RNA sequence: GAAUCAUCGAAUCUUUGAACGCACAUUGCGCCCGCCGGUAUUCCGGCGGGCAUGCCUGUUCGAGCGUCAUUU
RNA sequence: CUAGUAACGGCGAGUGAAGCGGCAACAGCUCAAAUUUGAAAGCUGGCUUCGGCCCGCGUUGUAAUUUGGAGAGGAUGCUUU
């Protein structure tokens, strides 16, 4: 015969509130939130919130005991205390006026504004979160959607231009992986942007690339939370991109020219060395995008389907085929306006997306310019 | 040579600048604890002369001791009572020496130098590693400090005949009946 | 309260600039540049708190008042001397195609009815200008990279670019194209 | 009403006692430090002659070592340390001496204004031993000195030497000898009138 | 033992491995509930849907009259003759930010 | 390779006791971390590592109009 | 051994050394007071492939030199590792 309390025994031992978890971890609220993004910790729902805590509200969020214990033993938590003391040491030399000690301590800080590589190392956390490469491809769905969205957005204090320059460089490297392996299968045009579906090892990956325009960002958005999402996904991107290149044998990272990238080569500056139905579509065809057509979404698609020789305008890019429209080598020109050479077929970018989806060579006579376009369909 | 100037100033201790400092410090020391700690010595010239260094393992402690008789007089000096009270507080440390810092009508104030025998800076230094040895445990309790050597009469001459090797050892020597074999 | 420390400095900077400004008008306003017309992207950086009256008229002419703004200009024998007056407060350099195409895409603002609206639709472009030969943003993009006669309105349409302040990243020929990448 | 912590009250009561008790002229001359303009001009010269820290001294020794594998003049730094500085002023090698006002044992600097005045070196008294440690790359510096500067700024030191002399030294001349005290408030005046 | 001197500008000139090097299958624990993936893009998301998918102008006006976040669908289809006539999505970043708190601030129930 | 053998450098070492989570005259009463078994993410039982005081060195956190700098 | 001597004492009871000399054994030293000032040269940590990185202590003084029958500094020419 022993007396046992209902308050101390039951669901209160299993589930813990967010405030109790923060007090136990002895961390600040943004520090606890950021550690949840990286480690994949989730609030979940208990069976009975009253049994977990008698004084509780449905707006309050609870947490599990075991993943909180993982956050207590996190090496990132030890790294947060070391970085906080190091950030105090950065203001030491600023307070002393020691410029040289400020230069070396920021170099010991390895702060991401001047480097672009993420501040913390999460190789062990990514390894624990993803047990297989298939699960990495499953989370590559939201990763590549995050990457292309925040590569189009401008620079702020959380995401500097260096980190976007690393993002657009690595996004094209993953795109160069796709155009070598011919992995892209479905392309979809939408009001939100352009959707793409590609198959890798029996797994499908979907991502959305908005049109290159000006997107309004104002309102109530947290740049810190999208920053830590990018930092988690950038680290996931780099090891996956290293795996895929080593799987296909191509060297990683690929070499590039800064002069070509500055001149506007974009996809053309990245040269890939092999050693350290898709191909039959436009197997021997020549393409010339005009000045109006979007070069970046178009160049991703036709290179993924193995078309050999493509040119565009000089003001659109660099490192391509000859700019002039008097060359007779070109068969299909992509024009969208509201020469007229008989040797050149004049066709619209809507025909491009329909021919990729159908893979049946939709007639350019139906998709002739100056006429109302047929309604295209969603492949999904 | 700032400490030569401090030595001459400490000699002159009833003068206006020092008596002012001794007044304001005694008020501060009174409202602190009895056996509180000092981050730096109040008399850096006396601490230096007595063996204190600015090294890890050397600490300074300040003690207030009640003054007066025990017409019986306590044969232990007030410095010896001060040294015994630090060692019972800082039982991990070794009492090196002590010096006077302040006075009142009710209390006397002493500053005591302690050496940590378990630090690594102390064991590495051959000028202070002698105190690491187990013979020097609780020197203040055996009368082995400068106060204890004074009160035990450890000087040389006809003037200190009974106490120059220890009076209890000398009394044992002078009261022993020595009998030989071939008497 | 402000000290006599700053009074002597402010008058020393004013006499130094007045001598340099009156140097410039008294001498021939000729730069060591080829006479071929070129294009400059020019950026205001805060030089001195007080300002002299001849640059006062000409900075309002470039609408270059707020902190860290940029605008695209075309050099002539006139526009050179406009640039050859306003040196300590501005930085002048030749743009590149990647730098210009990004800047308007990341930050594109237009002027209608005295309002600073973003560049949200190409239908807004035709509602703004319409009948000047332009058809979208890329028409304006091409107009920047090769100057046409309609660039005068395209400069007037385009709001000054309110760039972000860099954290540490006279003439600089390629270093301003490093400065756009550091501070965009 | 509420109870303050013990060390908070003790350090606050040390304020009132220092301003109430009348102070002998050796300690009372430390209450008269220099002005904001002379401090900034002195530290403008003194920052130019800062010592080399542990990083750029280790790199500078690494310079001469790797060059010896594969010609210097006298270094000029601000001099610090009490026994080093007072040895310099006793030997008339110091040009200007700057003394902190908050040395916790005040005796370590209480002879310094008279020794500098006897020997002939002009001195000054500044706020902050932490400000002098900043110059020195230590935590605290009780005193600093300047002995010799490069020929680039022999004139700048001479103007600072004069500015310390006619701006600080010939203004505290009467207050060197005179006692402190006399900052009694309204509560202390009414209490003294009640006692008398 | 000691590297020689390189001048600090040259040091600024100076300044990947396999995660699944030893990869073995791991049984997933039943307590962890994976996040539900987004739906695939439907037919009505296209910028040029069939004309049977057009609503008329009245419920486009009724769409704009009522407040946001009171909608079954955050979108309705639109007609655009050319891709140059298609503008960028207005509330894309707000949607992705709402997905962020859907990913780490709103609970899952199995 | 026997031994109530000798040697002895590796282990095991219950409750107490300077006796050290609290109590002690009960094989009782609490907290932090982990594991196991029995209907078991909620219940029960058991096991493993921990949790005394004074002091020293370092680490980290906090307070104080004590106190300095901060218009270039 | 001096020596139950000197010295002290209800000078009663008593108390009571030491220098010298003969032996036993012997062994000498460290600081503080100095400006390294043409360079805190010193030291605790904890991170390491261990080969050498940072953090702190410390100028209100950690090393070297020196300890008054000494010593330092120059010069000087031999002798030592």
């Amino acid at each position: 015969g022993k007396a046992k309390k209902k308050g101390k025994s039951g669901a209160a031992r299993n589930y813990m509130t967010r405030t109790q978890a923060v007090k136990k971890l002895q961390l600040s609220l943004p520090d606890f939130r950021k550690l949840c993004i990286w480690k994949g910790i989730y609030p979940r729902e208990p069976r009975d919130r009253r049994k977990v805590n008698k004084s509780a509200t449905a707006s309050t969020t609870f947490y599990y005991t075991k993943d909180i214990q993982y956050l207590l033993h996190e090496p990132l938590l030890q790294k947060f205390r070391e970085q906080k003391a190091l950030e105090k040491k950065i203001s030491r030399a600023l307070g002393r006026g020691d410029v040289s000690n400020a230069a070396r301590l920021e170099r010991n800080a390895n702060l991401p504004e001047k480097t672009g590589k993420p501040r913390y190392t999460l190789n062990h956390i990514i390894r624990e979160r993803y047990p297989t490469f298939q699960d990495a491809l499953r989370d590559l769905d939201d990763c590549l959607s995050m990457l292309f969205l925040f590569a189009n957005l401008p620079s702020t204090t959380a995401v500097p231009a260096k980190m976007i320059a690393r993002c657009e460089r690595l996004c094209h490297e993953f795109q160069h992986y796709l155009i070598v392996t011919h992995s892209l299968r479905k392309s979809f045009l939408s009001i939100k942007g352009i959707y793409y579906q590609a198959n890798i090892q029996g797994e499908d990956i979907l991502w959305l690339v908005p049109y290159k325009f000006n997107q309004r960002i104002v309102g109530d958005v947290d740049f810190r939370i999208m920053g830590t999402f990018v930092e988690f996904y950038m680290t996931l991107l780099g090891f996956v991109n290293y795996r895929l290149y080593t799987s296909i044998g191509l060297k990683y990272p690929p070499k590039f020219d800064q002069v070509k990238d500055d001149q506007g080569a974009e996809l053309a500056a990245f040269s890939l060395e092999g050693l350290n139905d898709p191909s039959q579509l436009f197997a021997n065809f020549t393409f010339f995008l005009s000045r109006e057509t979007p070069r970046q979404p178009l160049e991703f698609i036709l290179r993924a389907f193995g078309c050999k020789r493509i040119g565009w305008d000089a003001v659109l890019g660099e490192g391509a085929f000859t700019t002039d429209e008097s060359d007779p080598r070109i068969t299909h020109q992509i024009i969208d306006r509201p020469g007229r050479y008989p040797g050149r077929i004049y066709v619209q970018p809507q025909w491009v997306w329909d021919s990729i989806n159908d893979e049946e060579l939709k007639p350019p006579e139906l998709y002739a310019p100056g006429a109302q376009l047929p309604p295209h369909l969603s492949p999904f | 040579g700032a400490l030569k100037y401090l030595e001459e100033l400490s000699k002159k201790k009833q003068s206006d600048v020092v008596r002012f400092l001794l007044r304001v410090r005694c008020w501060e020391y009174r409202q602190l604890n009895v056996i509180h700690r000092a981050s730096r010595p109040s008399r850096p010239d006396k601490a230096r002369r007595l063996g204190y260094k600015a090294k890890q393992g050397y600490v300074i402690y300040r003690v207030r001791v009640r003054r007066g008789g025990r017409q019986l007089k306590y044969q232990r000096s007030l410095r010896a009572t001060a040294e015994e009270r630090v060692g019972r507080r800082c039982s991990n440390l070794r009492v090196l020496n002590s010096y006077w810092v302040n006075q009142d009508s009710t209390y006397k104030y002493y500053e005591v130098i302690l050496v940590d025998p378990n630090h690594k800076a102390i064991r590495r230094d051959p000028r202070i590693n002698w105190i690491c040895n187990p013979v020097h445990k609780h020197r203040e309790c055996r009368g082995l400090t400068s106060t204890g050597k004074k009160s035990r009469g450890l000087n040389k001459g006809h003037r200190f005949n009974k106490t120059r090797a220890g009076r209890r050892k000398t009394w044992k020597r002078h009261n022993t009946l020595s009998l030989w074999r071939y008497r | 309260f402000k000290r006599a420390e700053k009074y002597v400095k402010e008058y020393r900077e004013q006499e130094r600039e007045k001598i340099r400004l009156a140097r410039i008008a008294k001498q021939q306003g000729s730069f060591h540049i080829p006479a071929e017309a070129k294009l400059v992207f020019v950026i205001r950086i805060k030089g001195i708190n007080k300002i002299p009256p001849k640059p006062r008229k000409i900075l309002q002419l470039l609408r270059l008042r707020q902190i860290n703004n940029g605008v695209f200009v075309k050099v002539t024998k006139a526009t050179a001397e406009m640039i050859k007056i306003v040196e300590p407060w501005v930085a002048y350099g030749y743009p590149n195609l990647k730098s210009v195409r990004e800047l308007i895409y990341k930050r594109g603002y237009g002027k209608v009815n005295g309002q600073r609206i973003p560049l949200t639709d190409n239908a807004i472009i035709e509602e703004n200008l319409g009948k000047y030969g332009i058809i979208c943003i890329e028409d304006l993009i091409h107009e920047i990279f090769t100057v046409g006669p309609n660039f005068k309105q395209a400069a007037n349409f385009l709001w000054p670019f309110k760039l972000s302040n860099p954290n540490g990243g006279g003439n600089r020929e390629e270093h301003i194209n490093a400065l756009i990448r550091a501070m965009n | 009403m509420v109870k303050w912590p013990e060390y908070i009250r003790l350090q606050r009561q040390k304020k009132i006692l220092r301003m109430r008790l009348k102070v002998p002229p050796a300690i009372a001359q430390f209450q008269y430090t220099l002005d904001k303009n002379l401090a900034a001009q002195a530290f403008k010269l003194l920052n130019k002659y800062r010592p080399e820290t542990k990083q750029e001294k280790k790199e500078r020794l690494l310079r001469e070592a790797t060059a010896i594998k594969e010609v210097s003049k006298k270094p000029y730094t601000v001099k610090y340390g009490l026994n080093h500085v007072v040895g310099l002023i006793e030997n008339k090698k110091a040009s200007l001496v700057l003394i902190a006002n908050d040395v916790d044992p005040i005796e370590l600097v209480v002879f310094l204004p008279a020794l500098c005045r006897k020997m002939g070196i002009p001195y000054a008294i500044i706020k902050g031993k932490a400000r002098l440690g900043t110059l020195v790359h230590k935590k605290t510096a009780a005193v600093v000195a300047i002995t010799e500067v490069r020929s680039e700024d022999k004139n700048e030191l001479a103007k600072l030497i004069s500015a310390v002399k006619e701006g600080y030294l010939e203004k505290v001349e009467d207050t060197r000898k005179r006692w402190g005290g006399g900052i009694m408030g309204f509560k202390a005046q009414k209490r003294e009138e009640k006692r008398k | 033992r000691i590297l020689p001197y390189k001048p600090p500008e040259e040091r600024e000139r100076e300044e990947f491995y396999d995660l699944w090097q030893n990869e073995e299958p791991q049984p997933p624990n039943p307590m962890h509930i994976p996040a539900p993936k987004l739906p695939p893009p439907g037919y009505d998301l296209s910028y040029n849907p069939p004309p049977e998918y057009l609503p008329t102008k009245e419920e486009r006006e009724e769409w704009e009259k009522m407040d946001p976040e009171d909608r079954e669908k955050d979108y309705l289809p639109t007609k655009y003759d050319s891709l140059r006539k298609v503008p960028a999505w207005g509330n894309f970043v707000k949607e992705r930010f709402e997905r962020c708190m859907d990913l780490y601030l709103a609970p899952r129930v199995r």
